[PDB]
């Protein structure tokens, strides 16, 4: 994701990004959230098993 | 994804992506419970000779 890279189970979430906030994180500096950059949504990553 | 009581589905996700995962006791608090409450009915109705 625009040079965001990882590997898991993408999901739909509920968060609420700001207009200019672009993926979120977690409190030990993980990725948990990234927008999608063509359309405007919020995906949620939660790896697998 | 919420959190149904303290252990009663949980998704089993206490995983934290890079290898980092948590086991469960091998005694659930229910059988803790049940010792305590055998030693302590024992010691109020048997005195010490149990
Ligand atoms: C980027 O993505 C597409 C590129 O074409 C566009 O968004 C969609 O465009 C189609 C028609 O071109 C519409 O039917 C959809 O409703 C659009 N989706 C959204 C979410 O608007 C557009 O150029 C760009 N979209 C955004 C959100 O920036
Ligand atoms: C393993 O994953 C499956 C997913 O299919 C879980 O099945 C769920 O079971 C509950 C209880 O019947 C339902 O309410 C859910 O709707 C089911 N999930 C889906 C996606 O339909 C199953 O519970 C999981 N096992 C454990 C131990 O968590």
């Amino acid at each position: 994701f625009n040079g965001l890279t990882g590997t898991g189970v993408l999901t739909e979430s509920n968060k609420k990004f700001l207009p200019f906030q672009q993926f979120g994180r977690d409190i030990d500096d993980t990725t948990d959230a990234v927008r999608d950059p063509q359309t405007l949504e919020i995906l949620d990553i939660t790896p697998c098993s | 994804d919420c959190l149904g009581d303290i252990a009663a589905r949980d998704l089993i996700c206490a995983q934290k992506f890079n290898g980092l995962t948590v086991l469960p006791p091998l005694l659930t608090d229910e059988m803790i419970a049940q010792y305590t409450s055998a030693l302590l009915a024992g010691t109020i109705t048997s005195g010490w000779t149990f």
